[PDB]
RNA sequence: UGCCUGGCGGCCGUAGCGCGGUGGUCCCACCUGACCCCAUGCCGAACUCAGAAGUGAAACGCCGUAGCGCCGAUGGUAGUGUGGGGUCUCCCCAUGCGAGAGUAGGGAACUGCCAGGCA
RNA sequence: CCUCCUAAAGAGUAACGGAGGAGCACGAAGGUUGGCUAAUCCUGGUCGGACAUCAGGAGGUUAGUGCAAUGGCAUAAGCCAGCUUGACUGCGAGCGUGACGGCGCGAGCAGGUGCGAAAGCAGGUCAUAGUGAUCCGGUGGUUCUGAAUGGAAGGGCCAUC
RNA sequence: CCGAUGCAAACUGCGAAUACCGGAGAAUGUUAUCACGGGAGACACACGGCGGGUGCUAACGUCCGUC
């Protein structure tokens, strides 16, 4: 058991996220693909969603999962979150490790100049 | 070869409580906290906002939570 | 590693043709061999527990933990948490190389070697064996015996009946029973 | 706008349990070694680094199986507020509210958004 | 002083009513991050057969959570590794009860802390019992006051054995 | 003890009427409601109906909640 037991350790910050009812950003880390998306407090909708595999970043990109790949996803969000005005979201590891590609993304999107 | 104790729900749905309205004082939890309602160290629903009460029932287990909406 | 290439070169080639599958690695895989011992003798005395765990650390490529009792019953006079066994864990080339060692040189030391019991299995594919004179390894010497222990080794399976626990004893050709 | 796959919510057994079949286009999964970021209350056990080198083993997506489980009427039944009566320990009368279980029936769920492959 | 009924589905409602336990304890059994989380049963082990230990499975909260007993508890209110003392000070809208003395929960503000990248958490312990009011005696501060003046004796309030 | 059948104050995978809290509403009721102030009185109640405990499920025996 190893998505039913992530699912379930991200559960806890994701109900507790949900009292305060603030803008979460949620990551998806695969080998092949990362994915990063911006959800509203409802839950419903995803105000901006980043991905490895659509070509409009993968094509400077060696490949879609790497260091630079998650650096690449965490300035895109960053520019079009300024673009369209998150307003300072709150951020969710999802389960993960805040140690490699994860706090790289988060590095990359904080560099751009948000305050989460 | 002693003194009875208060339970039970204070606030039911449909009233227009005040923040830090205690909802329910129960044993442990009979239900839990929702949207704006909190938890004290004794297991007690307080209401943390005006407005009015309301009972769901969610989750896989079927569990109720008590929730505050807008006056 | 060293003994993967050769698994999958020749054993699991023969058990393809035997059993006429179609992935390639339907044949089950083995993960982890436990060591473990069922000396159940160290409730007296610590230092002989302390010894045993010292000689497994030396024989393996890792420690072991000191594991503590499940339950306490007054019948067999045991009480609760009280640290009888360890055991050792190994998974890769610690396991590859030990498993080559274990089966080049030291199974065929034994005395009364009637063959192998493949009886005692778990009933859906795992064998767990236990001998005594560990003195047999090479990795112990005679000048450094305390006493004679048992030994417990269980083989991983993956697969879900005895049939395939049994083509993959047969693969090393099983000596006899 | 149709099929397929992942992620984020509502619904919490009409979402479940058992059985047969199908999925490598994309996606997802198995994994090599880790002396390198990271680590084991021992184990690269779990997380992290390079994918198609092979595959769909197991998990997971879908179709059928109503076998198990679930919900679920109308009706009846027990019960009960009110006023009265009797053989007054208990029952009945007029009126209002109405059980559980089972039967008919359903279902192998549905719905909102984003992403990707095939059309 | 607490643990369920008689007590007729809100609370309450009887007769040395039916029932025991606390009158402790943890200064760590407190707070924070990451990860993990069965019991029970079939089967293999030198004995181990289930019963002195381990690993392949059925099963998902029946184990546990310090206590006699109780509810709720797998996002476990548990259980491994980590860092510390928020068990800090002034407080505090509102609420639950009470005949009073009062008791409990509590959003949140100011100072300064620990855990964290952040989100945020911490005003003791999973909770219901686990204690002491009035008076009296012991200590520190205050010229606040002091029977003419400056002191002092003696009082008044703050911490508190 | 394995499965099944019946049963219960410290038994409920379900579940009434009744009672309680709150919201909206026509009609009636001399505001019958709430708060403060002055003045009190009373502080061995009895019997009956309704549903129980107790009692030897013998008593015009005993105590409860409602009228």
């Amino acid at each position: 058991d190893k998505k039913s037991a992530r699912i379930r350790r991200a559960t806890r910050a994701r109900r507790k996220l949900q009292e305060l009812g603030a803008t979460r950003l949620v990551v998806h880390r695969t080998p092949r693909h990362i994915y990063a998306q911006v959800i509203a407090p409802n839950g419903s909708e995803v105000l901006v969603a980043a991905s490895t595999v659509e070509k409009a970043i993968a094509e400077q990109l060696k490949y879609t999962g790497n260091k630079d790949a998650a650096a690449a996803v965490g300035k895109a969000v960053a520019e079009r979150a300024l673009e369209k005005g998150i307003k300072d979201v709150s951020f969710d590891r999802s389960g993960f490790q805040y140690h490699g590609r994860v706090q790289a993304l988060a590095d990359a999107a904080r560099e751009a100049g948000l305050q989460f | 070869t002693s003194e009875a104790k208060r339970l039970g729900v204070k606030r039911f749905g449909g009233e227009s409580v005040l923040a830090g309205s205690i909802i329910v004082r129960q044993r442990g939890t009979k239900f839990h906290a929702g949207a704006n309602v909190g938890c004290g160290r004794d297991h007690t629903l307080f209401a943390k906002a005006d407005g009015k009460v309301k009972f769901e029932v969610k989750g896989p287990k079927n569990r109720k939570f008590i929730s505050i909406e807008a006056e | 590693a060293k003994l993967h290439d050769y698994y999958k070169d020749e054993v699991v080639k023969k058990l393809m043709t035997e059993f006429n599958y179609n992935s390639v690695m339907q044949v089950p895989r083995v993960e982890k061999i436990t060591l473990n011992m069922g000396v159940g003798e160290a409730i007296a005395d610590k230092k002989l527990l302390d010894n045993a765990a010292a000689d497994l650390a030396a024989i393996s490529g890792q420690k072991p933990l000191i594991t503590k009792a499940r339950k306490s019953v007054a019948g067999f006079k045991i009480r609760q948490g009280y640290p009888i066994g360890c055991k050792v864990t190994l998974r890769g080339e610690r396991m590859w190389e030990f498993f080559e060692r274990l089966i080049t040189i030291a199974v065929p030391r034994i005395r009364d070697f009637r063959g192998l019991s493949a009886k005692s299995f778990d009933g859906r594919g795992n064998y767990s064996m236990g001998v005594r004179e560990q003195i047999i390894f090479p990795e112990i010497d005679y000048d450094k015996v305390d006493r004679v222990r048992g030994l417990d080794i269980t083989i991983t399976t993956t697969a879900k009946s005895d049939e395939e626990g049994r083509a993959l004893l047969a693969a090393f050709d099983f000596p006899f029973r």
